[PDB]
């Protein structure tokens, strides 16, 4: 729950995700590098989310909070709380 | 704990009925449509406001909105939307 | 009676006028701008709703699955060209395959 | 002889299945453990609701699927079909990330 | 005619920071674009967070939080400290 | 001028009037323009000091566009803030790869 | 007439040299010319739209700046 | 003994010279009447001022040079010394276009 859960996105999970990109073979070192990329993106989103949460005088983080966090990325298409 | 809210479920209902009286409607599509409506609204309004500020005009009229729409939207969509907007503003002025 | 009915709309136009007025846009708001916005809603929502029904009949479902939303987005060139990065709400994607993979 | 399919044969009907079906493909509880373990560092003892978790996984899944499609396009551009580290880094760099 | 520009203002910025090297008009234009764009971005996103914060009146705290959420760590924190100190001085 | 009494160099009054008339809020806190101007001089001073350091690196007493370009590219925080920003006469950094050598 | 060909083959060769290419394919020159045509048409449809809106027969620097603003280019310097 | 340099090194010296000098690579009048031609079809009877056109040429040159740099990075990705059409299309497509 709070210790070494980065393996939640597992190697078979990464292989299945790469199946959706249209690839036949996934190399061994692909899994951990895409894990690091996902970690970086998730950290970048959640930093903005938690900073907004602190600004809003709120203790809980809502879905619309991360919606605004991703809003300044610059696309903002459909989704919950759009 | 609520009295009145501004949602577009009646709008999608009647538009689908006037388009095809054979399709159902859910609220998830209602929310997604509301999101896209809001985003396109701020896009059009901000583009028109900044364009009016570019033309040193402090009064925002239908011309600014129509030009902003014609420059943001794809050419065929832009032209059709501008024609519809021109006819709508003319009929609204006639009705007053 | 709201002035949308005589103009072919349904809005209480004062609602949108207040939204623009409190939106910190301009000191003077054109009266025809909210009406044109209502017309834009009517027709853009018409075409998007017909896309949603298009993808719904693609699966013979009277209700929607967000797969219908994804099909409506990706089968329309202008929607895909406009914006496609932010999450699709349970709609999935369209996995495009190549002609060199499969034997 | 056993009906051993050649590599790349089942993939046809498999992509026929999962292109139409639109369910999730990642274990939920490990993912919520991950989002917790990354949240406590930013803010401990967060009282997570039932929401604000599925949106994150859907968003990251869409982003990584787009990245994987771009990586496959780069691999085909590289006169090959398989994925590799260089394909991923090139796709990410050309995406502005 | 008299216009509002940061010519003398950025000039005395330089004279307060680096009174040794002059500035060209190309760098004046670049700095003017930078300062203007930063101004509008902070103003608009602070206003929109305030609208989300159901407040129609903006105070120094809103600008403080807005800068702390847009800017990177060191820049945001230094801006927070200096702006809070200046506001507490003035009011 | 009340800009000087704030410890500020950018015009506090002019920036306050821009905030009030910039379609931002009906009631603009008078400390908000001071805060904004403070951020602006902080960033401008960072840019100027990095440009001066780059000019000293190139043995030049003037801030040429190449100096400012190299100054921004040498700062990771600046690159994160300004990554897609393209500056004339700055060209690109001397980036080479040993594969083509 | 035929003014797009005014950009010469040695000019594209030097431009690709700026791209750090030792040997450049022959079709690459005309491909670069074609993507340049697409770039200019995408910019200039918006520029002409803004010009027509602006109630001005002359395309000004601010006109080009506003045309470039929407497409995410956001240039600096000219009309900044 | 004619003095003919081996291919490749003069390319490097040209790259260095174009790196030091940041002048416009396309003559002004060619861009002038190209813009005039491409604006003829949109609206007739349009006169172009002295300005607003050097900005177009500098923006096009800068973004096209960035595209060339991305294309060359993808070419090194492809392990070759030549630019290719698939290189250019991968550079364009992966950049959100």
């Amino acid at each position: 729950i709070l210790r070494d859960n980065i393996q939640g996105i597992t190697k078979p999970a990464i292989r299945r995700l790469a199946r959706r990109g249209g690839v036949k073979r996934i190399s061994g070192l692909i899994y951990e590098e895409v894990r690091a990329v996902l970690k970086s993106f998730l950290e970048s989103v959640i930093r903005d989310s938690v900073t907004y949460t602190e600004h809003a005088k709120r203790k809980t983080v809502t879905s619309l909070d991360v919606v605004y966090a991703l809003k300044r990325q610059g696309r903002t298409l459909y989704g919950f709380g759009g | 704990s609520k009295a009145r809210k501004e949602t577009y479920s009646s709008y999608i209902y009647k538009v689908l009925k006037q388009t095809h009286p054979d399709t159902g409607i859910s609220q998830k599509s209602m929310s997604i449509l509301n999101s896209f409506v809001n985003d396109i609204f701020e896009r059009i309004a901000t583009e028109a406001s900044k364009l009016a500020a570019y033309n040193k005009k402090s009064t925002i009229s239908a011309r600014e909105i129509q030009t902003a729409v014609r420059l943001i939207l794809p050419g065929e969509l832009a032209k059709h939307a501008v024609s519809e907007g021109t006819r709508a503003v003319t009929k609204y002025s006639s009705s007053t | 009676q709201s002035r949308s009915a005589k103009a072919g709309l349904t809005f209480p136009v004062g609602r949108v006028h207040r939204l623009l007025r409190r939106g910190n846009y301009a000191q003077r708001i054109g009266s025809g701008a909210p009406v044109y916005l209502t017309a834009v809603l009517e027709y853009l929502a018409a075409e998007i709703l017909e896309l949603a029904g298009n993808a719904a009949r693609d699966n013979k479902k009277t209700r929607i699955i967000p797969r219908h939303l994804q099909l409506a987005i990706r089968n329309d060139d202008e929607l895909n060209k406009l914006l496609g990065n932010v999450t699709i709400a349970q709609g999935g994607v369209l996995p495009n395959i190549h002609q060199n993979l499969l034997p | 002889k056993p009906h051993r399919y050649k590599p790349g044969t089942v993939a046809l009907r498999e992509i026929r299945r999962f292109q139409k079906s639109t369910e999730l493909l990642i274990r939920k509880l490990p993912f919520q453990r991950l989002v917790r373990e990354i949240a406590q560092d930013f803010k401990t003892d967060l009282r997570f609701q039932s929401s604000a978790i599925g949106a994150l996984q859907e968003s990251v899944e869409a982003y990584l699927v787009s990245l994987f499609e771009d990586t496959n396009l780069a691999a085909i551009h590289a006169k090959r079909v398989t994925i590799q580290k260089k394909e991923i880094k090139l796709a990410r760099r050309l995406r502005g990330e």
